[PDB]
């Protein structure tokens, strides 16, 4: 029924939130081609009492007004697109993407996502998919009684067959890039899709407009740096408790006023 | 005054990534070692930022 | 630091008389092609033959 108890319900609420990012960035720490999440905020709106500059006479005026907050209110939780670490793992199924761009992938109802985690596999029908059942967009199928896969430094990846002394091409695996890479909503396993914040993709091979490289044998870790986290973790816990004291405080105020 | 602190922190973590990533690309032969340098940061005067 | 990959040194060995006449070598370029039952093809520089 105060002012103060509802602008300390807004704080407590944006340290709540606060807290849960860092706790969901320190819980997927080893996750492959993960992008940590920041959290900004903003002021709400203000009440004014005195307006501020406010002709108070004919010649003279204001020099500052009467204005008081109501609160906070996070803006957005938005994704860092930094790079992460390109670990070393020896397969020949992985594929590290150095630089910007996406694995385009079908999803089962029709539609496509993005990824950026490099794990492939192949599915029982022999068709390169990704960790989860999923098949990449252009449909690369690799044949039986292949000795060996290689993938270039572009997206050709060919396939050494028994005999003919020499690979043979089997596909190309371009990667689609952004205008606002931070704009992609993420949904689960890794998969990211479009919406107006980010514009049309572009596809394009590696190495060219802007678009990245392709490693293989690496894999892109990600980009939570653990040793921040805990410091972050430290400051947030304070300012939760200070604004508890906040809400005390004018609970205690309102009890000593209503004693009467 | 977490800001100061933190800045250090960060510093000394840089100078730790610099020294092993020089110590980790011995034997490399093409290979340049590396240095960090720092500088200080002030608002006016006696008003420290890290 | 990444491993480029290893490379190795075709530098010809001595070459020494162990008696015998079914055994070759070869002190300058050249490799030796071998067939094997599948009917892939190989090749090699060593000199044991029988």
């Amino acid at each position: 029924m105060i002012s103060s108890l509802w602008i300390a319900k807004t704080g407590l609420d944006a340290q709540q939130t606060n807290m849960d990012v860092i706790a969901n960035n320190l819980a997927n720490v080893s996750t492959n081609g993960f992008k940590r999440q920041r959290a900004v905020f903003e002021d709400l709106l203000y009440q004014t009492i005195r307006q501020p500059g406010a002709q108070s006479s004919e010649q003279t005026t204001l020099p500052s007004g009467l204005q008081i907050g109501t609160g906070v209110r996070p803006v957005a939780t938005e994704r860092l697109h930094s790079q992460g670490n390109l670990s070393q793992t020896n397969n020949s199924k992985d594929v590290a993407i150095k630089g910007q761009g996406f694995f385009q992938v079908m999803l089962p109802d029709g539609t496509s996502a993005y990824t950026r985690d490099g794990s492939f596999q192949v599915d029982q029908n022999g068709q390169l998919v990704t960790a989860g059942g999923f098949q990449v967009q252009p449909a690369i199928t690799i044949p039986a009684n292949a000795l060996s896969i290689t993938i270039g430094r572009d997206g050709v990846v060919s396939v050494t067959q028994q005999g003919q002394a020499a690979p043979v091409q089997v596909g190309q695996l371009n990667l689609t890039t952004f205008m606002n890479d931070t704009g992609l909503e993420s949904i689960g396993e890794n998969l990211y899709i479009e919406t107006q914040s980010s514009g049309a993709p572009n596809e394009s091979t590696p190495g060219l407009n802007g678009a990245g490289l392709l490693y293989q044998g690496y894999v892109e870790t990600s980009n939570v740096n653990v040793a921040e986290e805990l410091v972050n973790m430290i400051q947030v816990q304070r300012a939760y408790e200070i604004n508890s004291k906040a809400v005390s405080t004018t609970d205690q105020m309102l009890q000593k006023l209503t004693q009467l | 005054s977490f800001s100061q602190a933190v800045s250090g922190l960060n510093a000394a973590a840089t100078n730790l990534d610099v020294i092993g990533n020089n110590i980790a690309n011995s034997a490399t032969y093409g290979f340049k070692s590396g240095t960090a340098s720092f500088a200080d940061m002030f608002a006016g005067s006696k008003v420290g930022l890290g | 630091v990444k491993v480029a990959g290893i490379t190795q040194d075709f530098t010809d060995g001595t070459t020494t008389n162990t008696g015998r006449g079914l055994d070759v070598a070869i002190s300058q370029n050249g490799f030796f092609r071998l067939v094997d039952s599948n009917g892939s093809v190989f090749y090699s520089r060593n000199g044991q033959f029988k």
